[PDB]
């Protein structure tokens, strides 16, 4: 049946070239051109390229000039859009795809491949840094408080964050981290305590990161 | 931008769908480069007058490709020849879709002209495709000869030349000839007992009613007739079990128009990304130079194509005429019309319905009846004989 | 070029009709074939509507297509049900994709989210850095847009926000961080983080010291 098998998704240092190979199965390959669309974390897709059913006709979108090239062979059933001199924006979800006809100027789309992860960023473990997020100026609406500690510059995931050696678990909320342009992660944990606990009690949060081997006990 | 692609067509109703078709074409492969235009005039009465108009109107608008269909009301007496001639100068490709008599096939008298309707000569290919798997090989051929008569048999031999086998004699008689019963004895006195027939409607009727007294019909006398012999007035003359025949689309020009404009749009979208495109002249008047972007256009029209249209999958051969045409095998069973399967092209797929061979038998009788004919011939010489 | 327009997220209970509109800004909407695509989370993308009205073979109808230009717009209409109508909807007309729409099924009642704004730590300010934390949680559905305004206009530089995550209490939580420099932090009189939920926006403001 119709299926565009793609694999070989991984991490590559920026600048170096890449070699992708998407295979097919089922339907007859000749009567269809092969598209190349991709998504990206946090945004939609954009049409890029289409290789003719055999050769000759190759089309590109507005920003597909230069290193963004397409290639394909009709002998061993492989699709060979290969990337060279990659940058940070290239980290996304890549799909090998096929047009409903032997051409691609219509942008007709069906059978949306499987998906591949090409990763291009700065790959290096970084020790987390903790900063005590100060609470409000003794202002409360329902007797609660908003205090916590921030964790920044940690990579790869995951981490474990606990308060006073994990004894206090009620009210804690370890929010999942986010990815920055530098290839690290950052998150903060917020506990809910009575407003009378500010100024008379000390709250300490502990951060654990085995890949980074950094443990900082921060008192907000 | 204004890549004019004209289409000389039938009456206004049959030309109506083009202005709707161009918008779909203008939208699918849309850009600010392919803003086509449509200029069309019906098949004017007479021939020289329209030949003036195609230069007075079409190339006077500096067109780039011409589409032509059959005249609505009349017969094939006045099919448009000058279109292949008027466009013959500038060597621009011309696309026909319904007109079909096999004279246009050879690219020698019509230079460059490709058709989406296949000429009757393919029945010979179809005839081969089924006589292979029918347990008979020896065949008798009968046909007239104006231009197509030689074509069908010659193609049958271009097919039956690589198998080292040969057919029987071919009886070439002038078109519109009566009292031709003399040749029937000459063909009958031969072992092979299967007959190939092809002629015009009137000629078929003549040679048809000129055979009942002579006992050419019955069991072991299977007849081969194409759509030319069946379609027309000769319908109410068939024997009990002759091999009918019928095409798929026929008078369905809308799908042909859609597929043709799609293929042409893809080809011209490739063409706009090519070398210098000569600006078409003002027309017939004044300039009589050579349009250098003529054979380049057909260089890709003849090849590739490979579109997925309503009519199916089109694949033009090395000399125009397409390939892989679906086909509906028909059969006459005592004045009735029943099909036997579907010939998709290059694959034999008959169904499992009830079929009747001439004489009422349902079997595969031998291509040559009985046996024990072989003739010895020696020469008086030596103690050997 | 041109940019389409898709709603951020819509919510509908089972048994009620849902509409998803792809609005084209420049040029006629009908002049280019808008093609609706459905991409379920954690699955290969699929096609639903193309050439502004068409169902692929095997699609059980139930998906129409609106190409009425009106205000140069188009839309997709799905018959009323939420059996497996929780996915991402993508509209493509010609080489350009829309923002995308997320449709969620209605389970527990929707509730207003809680936005917590943390002033940057003095220790970070000593380190020539300024991080503004906008931790928003317990919202339904978990599809909220986080934006920051510099007291007279929205600002997009340095804005970070992770995707909302479901917690053990059948609710959703997200995170937001702002990368700021101390000079810009002390330059402005105040900073804000505005998040819109179910058409309602909650704005929190903080000031230095």
């Amino acid at each position: 049946e119709v299926q565009l098998v793609e694999s070989g998704g991984g991490l590559v240092q920026p600048g170096r070239s890449l070699r992708l190979s998407c295979a097919a199965s089922g339907f007859t390959f000749d009567d269809y051109a092969m598209h190349w669309v991709r998504q990206v974390p946090g945004k939609g897709l954009e049409w890029v390229s289409g290789i003719s059913w055999s050769s000759g006709s190759i089309g590109y979108a507005d920003s597909v000039k230069g290193r963004f090239t397409i290639s394909r062979d009709n002998a061993k059933n492989s699709l060979y859009l290969q990337m060279n001199s990659l940058r940070a924006e290239d980290t996304a979800l890549y799909y090998c795809a096929k047009d409903r006809a032997s051409s691609w100027y219509a942008y007709g789309m069906d059978v949306w491949g499987q998906g591949t992860l090409v990763t291009v960023s700065s790959a290096s473990t970084k020790g987390p840094s903790v900063f005590p997020l100060a609470p409000s100026s003794k202002s409360t609406s329902g007797g609660t408080a908003a205090l916590g500690c921030l964790v920044k510059d940690y990579f790869p995931e995951p981490v474990t964050v606990s308060w006073n050696s994990g004894a206090l678990t009620s009210g804690v909320h370890t929010f999942p981290a986010v990815l920055q342009s530098s290839g690290l992660y950052s998150l903060s944990s917020v506990v809910t305590v009575p407003s009378s606990s500010l100024g008379t009690q000390t709250y300490i949060c502990n951060v654990n990161h085995k890949p980074s081997n950094t443990k900082v006990d921060k008192k907000v | 931008k204004i890549v004019n692609i004209g289409a000389v067509l039938s009456t206004r109703k049959h030309e109506q769908m083009f202005r709707e078709a161009v918008n779909q074409a203008n939208k699918r492969h849309g850009s600010w480069k392919i803003q086509l235009n449509a200029t069309s005039v019906t098949h004017k009465p007479n021939a020289i007058q329209m030949a003036l108009s195609v230069c007075e109107d079409l190339i006077s608008s500096q067109v780039y490709a011409i589409l032509v269909s059959h005249p609505p009301t009349p017969n094939d007496h006045f099919t448009p020849t000058p279109v292949s001639y008027t466009a013959g100068f500038y060597r621009i490709p011309v696309l026909g879709l319904t007109t079909r008599m096999s004279i246009y096939s050879d690219k020698s008298i019509h230079l460059s002209f490709l058709r989406t309707v296949p000429p009757y000569s393919h029945q010979s290919s179809v005839w081969f495709e089924m006589m292979r798997v029918y347990s008979w090989n020896h065949i008798i051929l009968l046909v007239s000869d104006d231009h197509e008569g030689r074509a069908a048999q010659k193609r049958l031999e271009t097919l039956l030349e690589e198998r080292e086998s040969k057919a029987e004699k071919v009886l070439q008689f002038d078109p519109g000839t009566k009292n031709v019963t003399a040749l029937l004895m000459e063909a009958k006195e031969l072992e092979a007992r299967v007959i190939i027939l092809s002629a015009s409607e009137d000629d078929a009727a003549t040679v048809y009613r000129a055979a009942a007294m002579l006992n050419m019909t019955g069991s072991g006398y299977v007849w081969l007739v194409g759509e030319r012999e069946i379609s027309g007035n000769a319908l109410r003359y068939a024997p009990d079990g002759i091999l009918g025949l019928q095409l798929i689309n026929g008078k369905n020009e809308s799908a042909h128009i859609s597929d043709a404009v799609g293929v042409v749009a893809q080809a011209v979208h490739e063409l706009l990304e090519k070398e210098n495109i000569t600006d078409p002249p003002r027309g017939c008047v004044g300039n009589t130079n050579i349009w250098k972007t003529g054979p380049l256009f057909k260089r890709v029209l003849m090849s590739s194509k490979y579109a997925d249209g309503v009519t199916g999958r089109v694949e033009f051969n090395e000399d125009g005429d397409r390939k892989f045409a679906n086909y509906s095998i028909m059969n006459l069973q005592n004045r009735k019309l029943v099909q036997v399967g579907i010939y998709n092209g290059t694959h034999v797929i008959p169904n499992d319905r009830k079929i009747i061979w001439p004489g009422g038998e349902t079997e595969k009788p031998r291509g040559y009846q009985m046996s024990t004919r072989l003739k010895i011939v020696t020469i008086h010489q030596e103690p050997f004989v | 070029n041109f940019m389409l327009t898709q709603p951020h997220s819509v919510s509908e209970s089972p048994g009620k009709t849902v509409t998803i509109s792809c609005t084209r800004s420049s040029g006629s909407i009908a002049s280019n074939y808008v093609q609706w695509y459905q991409q379920r989370p954690g699955s290969s993308p699929t096609t639903v509507i193309y050439d502004d009205n068409q169902r692929p073979s095997g699609v059980p109808n139930r998906f129409s297509g609106s190409i009425d230009s009106s205000s140069n717009s188009a839309s997709l209409i799905i018959s009323g049900l939420k059996t497996e109508d929780e996915a991402d909807y993508y509209c493509q007309s010609t080489r350009v994709f829309g923002g995308g729409t997320k449709l969620t099924v209605l389970g527990q009642p929707k509730a207003a989210p809680s936005v917590t704004l943390f002033p940057p730590s003095s220790e970070e300010l000593q380190a020539n850095k300024a991080t503004l934390v906008c931790l928003i949680s317990d919202f339904y559905p978990g599809a909220v847009t986080v934006a920051w305004k510099a007291d007279s206009s929205p600002v997009k530089a340095g804005v970070e926000t992770t995707t909302p995550s479901k917690q053990s209490n059948n609710k959703y939580a997200a995170s937001s961080y702002l990368s700021l420099t101390p000079e810009q932090w002390k330059s402005h009189r105040s900073y804000s983080c505005q998040v819109t939920h179910e058409g309602s926006t909650v704005e929190k403001t903080v000031a230095p010291t």
